[PDB]
């Protein structure tokens, strides 16, 4: 080699991971979420830093500071809204990435998947703290309710909850901590994302068919750079449509009411992204049984691999699998609906059956369906 | 697309509706009778406005440039002979000069003995450099805008 | 667990994606707040900055601003010797501090109207329907005097004096002061206080839609330009066999 | 490790491809899609659609009840008696 | 002025006339005991709902 | 024969990427301005007299 | 060679870019 820019600098060779990388030809449009997933995280960061550049992390000011951001600071209003709606997109994308892992069995990539779960839980921590940042009625009561949930742990819990908060309630100390954690988390996240990339770069992508495509590879640059760009255009279009014409639409919580430490959230609930878990949680009478089964909703993901039963890592050729896959998605939809529901009979009995359904689908139904399909094919 | 995006992001650092307003917000009436040294609260410090007298001007014009502790010919501070605008904080250890006091027809620092001539100019005491002159334009005859 | 008749979906002049605020309404509705409301409810994030957002001049609002500082002045803020002039001062707090407020209204605490439309669930539709909604207690019902009965309050009661009644105030131009006509103007000025950026935003939406209607179709082209090679491709398998 | 010349072995396979510039990006824009979009949607629909349909019934019923039981403040037990 | 006329019109439509009957009864069909739980609200809300839907569309063309 | 509009455009401006960039730089400029002018107008037409621009007359210089 | 011409158009581009952009 001489004057082959890419290999010359060693650092620049490391970037050919986005150009000369063998990329499956056939490849649904559900493969852009990965790339979108990463634009999201840069978008937040950017935007964020800017918000952090005029935000104050105190009980007295926080709401004011937010409020100042979207009134007297130039373009501080979109940036903030862009930031808030950003985080809806980052989750919307997130669930698309996973739906695909589930469906095409990308999670066959044992190690890559694991880091995916880690990533997924790491964004969840960040979205849970930042919401607290503005210090609105919704944020103030959900932070209390969720961290106190933790006090379900028998021996420690209680002491714990207090250390997290840094007091007996959620006053200054608490708020200042979330700011710092919110801040550095995403930088920690970016390292992970990159380790995630690292492991996948050893095996390549999977595809609709569910068969090796080494016989059919394609240079990433020519194709997929255009595809990614277009997907980003579509991504940005959804974010701005929502930011510019439906600002809070998606932001269910109307609570732009500074948090008064003794009031009534009629129906307090995490934002959309966490309703599944919430629902899941209420269905249990006992509070410790709810937390464990709150944790398991999300962690279940780390066992999928070990639940895979078929010989076709691709659900694509497997109809009974497809049907339950979709169900669980609609079950999951149903669970999010419960999330905004009053605590009552109708919603309780429904949510209860939906939780059962949800673990049944992942724990027992699908696996059986796997074997059945394999027997039908005489495999 | 990139042009607006980028230029919105950048603007968000430049100033603020809030900080802006208050920054240059200052006007004055013409009530200051030759003699008295009014005083305004502008930008979190003291804003001294002194209407002056032919006598004043005349004498202040005739200080020697060559010997001043902070050499700076009267005639270059004020934009109008008749009016002198200053910042009301002693350039020593930060007390506030006293209007028309001390041994010099100016102001007086009741903290270490710091004497100021009518211009701003240090003429006795540790005080280093002369009282500093804000930026401002005279608008119509009755209007003066500090900042 | 009382039904709430929150459903209102009030017709509006800015209901549409491209639809913008009517400042004359904003203007009107401001006066409404100032005369009818200023008394008990505050608007803290509201500076006297209507000028361009409300069509009040700088000289206009300076003067409007000035009298509000002369009578409610910085003397209720703690500027002992402050009077007319200033523009960075925010709308005067009806009372020195919250606790008082609730006393003047007997335990209730008059909500800052700044964000009302954006805060409570249901936006300017509910606010309009509350103010304009006051009907006769229901057969068999009892009411403490402060507990006026309002058809759209969660708990089916509110501590709200005659919010707005006919000929409560008078506008400059002559706009017919009807309870409702006044409410339509009051809400509007509220919408804007909640979201100042309402008009910029929707203009931006226009430019983001047109632009995107040029880039989505272009960039799709670009995508078929390149891909064409692959999608047009044809295969052939020829073993020696 | 090199990814491009070490992926696999292929023997006896000829492929024929043309340049972008000699070709058109959008051959039968709508006459291909329509029937392709139609044909795959109709093979999706059965697999996909159902569980969402069911969620909609559950939604509908489920909210009905709620508003009744609660709105039907007399539902549980009557007035007269 | 405006608001007050439109309201009436609204309650003059066959579906307003029809569901005002549930109001009319309850408003007087309460017994002796006056079972506080007999609160006439439910029935009222229904009326109000339909009155207002109507109101809104027409009432709007009448203001400034 | 003459070159299609495209071919003319092509051989004048796109052969050399230096010219191609230049073009893009200048068109990015010209385009902003018409877009804004047009787009703004469009918008302002939809809310006639709703915006201060339309309403400054009432309290302006007597 | 062709560098002057090309450097000249490249210099143009940066110029107009700043000017406008900025
Ligand atoms: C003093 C008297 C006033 C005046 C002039 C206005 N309001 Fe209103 N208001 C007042 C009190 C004491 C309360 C508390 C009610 C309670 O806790 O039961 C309220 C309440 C409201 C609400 C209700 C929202 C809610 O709590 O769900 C709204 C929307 C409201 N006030 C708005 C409002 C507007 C727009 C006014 C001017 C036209 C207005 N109020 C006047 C006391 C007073
Ligand atoms: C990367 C993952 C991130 C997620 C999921 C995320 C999400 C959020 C959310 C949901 C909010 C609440 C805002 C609201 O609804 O009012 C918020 C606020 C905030 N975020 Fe982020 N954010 C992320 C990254 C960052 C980063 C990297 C920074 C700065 C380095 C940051 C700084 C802030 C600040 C200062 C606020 C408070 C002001 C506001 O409410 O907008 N965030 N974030
Ligand atoms: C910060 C969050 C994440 C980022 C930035 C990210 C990024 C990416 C990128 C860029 C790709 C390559 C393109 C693609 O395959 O779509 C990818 C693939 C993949 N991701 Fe992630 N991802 C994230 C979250 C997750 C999560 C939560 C999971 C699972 C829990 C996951 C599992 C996978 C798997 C299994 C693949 C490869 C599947 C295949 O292509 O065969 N990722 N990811
Ligand atoms: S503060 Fe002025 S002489 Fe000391």
């Amino acid at each position: 080699m001489t004057n082959i820019r890419k290999s010359h600098p060693l650092m620049k060779i490391v970037n050919n991971a986005f150009i000369d990388l063998p990329a499956p030809s056939n490849i649904s449009s559900w493969w852009n979420f990965g790339s979108l997933l990463g634009i999201c995280l840069i978008l937040q960061i950017l935007t964020g830093l800017f918000l952090a550049m005029h935000y104050t992390s105190d009980t007295t000011t926080a709401f004011s500071s937010v409020t100042h951001i979207c009134r007297d600071v130039n373009y501080g209003w979109i940036i903030r809204y862009m930031h808030a709606n950003g985080a809806s997109m980052f989750f919307i994308c997130l669930y698309m990435h996973v739906g695909r892992g589930l469906y095409y069995g990308s999670y066959t990539f044992l190690e890559t998947w694991n880091i995916g779960v880690i990533l997924l839980l790491t964004v969840m921590a960040t979205a849970f703290m930042g919401y607290v940042l503005p210090w609105g009625q919704m944020s103030f009561w959900g932070a209390t309710v969720i961290t106190n949930l933790l006090s379900a742990i028998p021996y420690i819990g209680t002491n714990l909850v207090e250390w997290i908060w840094g007091g007996f309630s959620v006053d200054k100390a608490t708020l200042t901590r979330f700011f710092a954690f919110h801040f550095i988390l995403p930088f920690i996240i970016m390292a992970i994302a990159m380790v995630h990339l690292l492991f996948l770069h050893e095996t390549g992508s999977n595809n609709p068919t569910g068969i090796s495509s080494d016989v059919d590879k394609i240079p990433f640059h020519p194709y997929y750079t255009i595809k990614d760009i277009l997907g980003a255009l579509l991504l940005i279009l959804a974010l701005m449509l929502l930011v510019l014409f439906a600002p809070d639409l998606l932001g269910d919580p109307d609570n732009y009411t500074p948090a008064n430490p003794l009031n009534t959230p009629p129906h307090i609930k995490p934002e959309w992204y966490f309703l599944f878990a919430y629902a899941i949680l209420r269905s249990i009478p006992n509070k410790l049984g709810g937390v464990l089964a709150l944790a398991f909703s999300i962690l279940i993901l780390a066992l999928i691999p070990l639940l895979h039963t078929s010989k076709q890592r691709s659900m694509m050729f497997r109809p009974l699998s497809q049907c339950l896959f979709w169900a669980l998605v609609a079950d999951l939809l149903t669970l999010t609906w419960i999330g905004g529901q009053p605590v009552e009979h109708p919603y309780i009995t429904i949510g209860q059956l939906a939780s059962v359904l949800y673990f049944l689908l992942i724990l027992v139904l699908m696996p059986t369906a796997g074997t059945i399909e394999n027997k039908l094919l005489k495999w | 697309a990139a042009k607006n995006v980028v230029s919105q992001f950048v603007s968000s650092m430049s100033a603020s509706a809030d900080v802006l307003a208050m920054s240059k917000i200052e006007i004055k009436l013409s009530d200051i009778p030759e003699g008295k040294n009014m005083a305004f609260k502008w930008r979190g410090k003291p804003l001294f406005v002194r209407h002056r007298t032919k006598k004043e001007i005349d004498q202040e014009a005739a200080v020697e440039v060559s010997q001043l502790r902070d050499p700076q010919h009267d005639l270059e501070r004020v934009k109008k002979p008749e009016w002198v605008i200053l910042i009301g904080v002693c350039t020593h250890l930060g007390c506030v000069p006293i209007a028309n006091a001390g041994d010099f027809g100016g102001y007086y620092c009741p903290c270490h003995g710091s004497h100021y001539d009518a211009s701003g100019r240090i003429r006795k005491g540790p005080a280093p450099l002369n009282l500093e002159v804000p930026s401002y334009e005279f608008t119509s005859d009755d209007m003066v805008i500090v900042g | 667990s009382d039904l709430e008749l929150h459903p209102p979906s009030y017709p509006w002049s800015h209901r549409g994606l491209l639809s913008s605020l009517d400042h004359t309404s904003i203007r009107r509705g401001f006066q409404v707040y100032k005369q009818v409301c200023s008394s008990c409810h505050s608007m803290d994030y509201v500076a006297y900055r209507h000028l361009v957002g409300v069509c009040y001049t700088e000289d206009e609002a300076k003067a409007l601003a000035e009298e509000v500082e002369v009578q409610d002045g910085p003397n209720e803020d703690g500027e002992m010797f402050m009077r007319p002039g200033k523009l960075s001062d925010y709308f005067p707090k009806p009372y020195p501090n919250p606790e008082a407020a609730r006393a003047a209204n007997n335990g209730a605490l008059p909500p800052d109207l700044s964000y009302i439309v954006r805060a409570r669930h249901g936006g300017e539709d509910y606010v309009f329907s509350l103010l304009t909604g006051y009907c006769e207690p229901p057969t068999g019902v009892s009411l403490r005097e402060g507990l006026y009965f309002n058809p759209y309050f969660p708990g089916q009661a509110i501590g709200m004096a005659p919010p707005i009644y006919n000929e409560v105030l008078e506008f400059d131009d002559g706009t017919p002061a009807t309870m409702s006509q006044v409410a339509k103007d009051v809400c509007t000025f509220l919408r804007w206080a909640a979201e100042p950026e309402h008009d910029h935003r929707k203009r931006m939406g226009l430019k983001m839609l047109l632009m995107m209607g040029l880039l989505l179709p272009l960039v799709y082209a670009m995508k078929r330009h390149k891909w064409s090679v692959l999608k047009s491709r044809k295969l052939a398998y020829r073993p020696p066999k | 490790g090199r990814q491009f010349g070490h992926l696999t072995r292929v023997r006896h396979v000829i492929t024929y491809s043309l340049s972008p510039f000699e070709q058109r990006a959008f051959p039968h824009y709508f006459s291909k899609g329509i029937p392709n979009v139609l044909r795959r949607t109709r093979a999706c629909i059965l697999r996909v659609a159902p569980p969402f349909v069911a969620f909609y019934l559950v939604y509908t019923w489920g909210t009905q009840e709620f508003e009744k039981s609660k709105r039907k403040n007399p539902a549980a037990y009557e007035n007269d008696r | 002025d405006p608001l007050t006329t439109v309201r009436e019109q609204c309650e003059q439509l066959e579906k307003c006339v029809k569901a005002r009957e549930r109001l009319e009864l309850c408003d007087e069909r309460v017994s002796s005991r006056s079972q506080t739980e007999e609160d006439c609200t439910e029935e009222l809300l229904d009326f109000l709902h339909a009155r207002d839907h109507c109101v809104a569309h027409k009432l709007f063309n009448s203001l400034k | 024969v003459a070159p299609t509009l495209t071919a003319r455009l092509y051989s004048l401006l796109f052969r050399r990427t230096s010219t191609f960039a230049l073009t893009i730089v200048v068109g990015a400029l010209f385009f902003e301005r018409a877009f804004d002018q047009g787009a703004d107008a469009i918008y302002e037409h939809i809310n006639e007299g709703k915006l201060w621009k339309h309403i400054k007359h009432k309290y302006e210089n007597k | 060679r062709n560098w002057v011409p090309t450097a000249q158009l490249w210099g143009a581009v940066g110029a107009v870019g700043l000017v406008s952009a900025t």
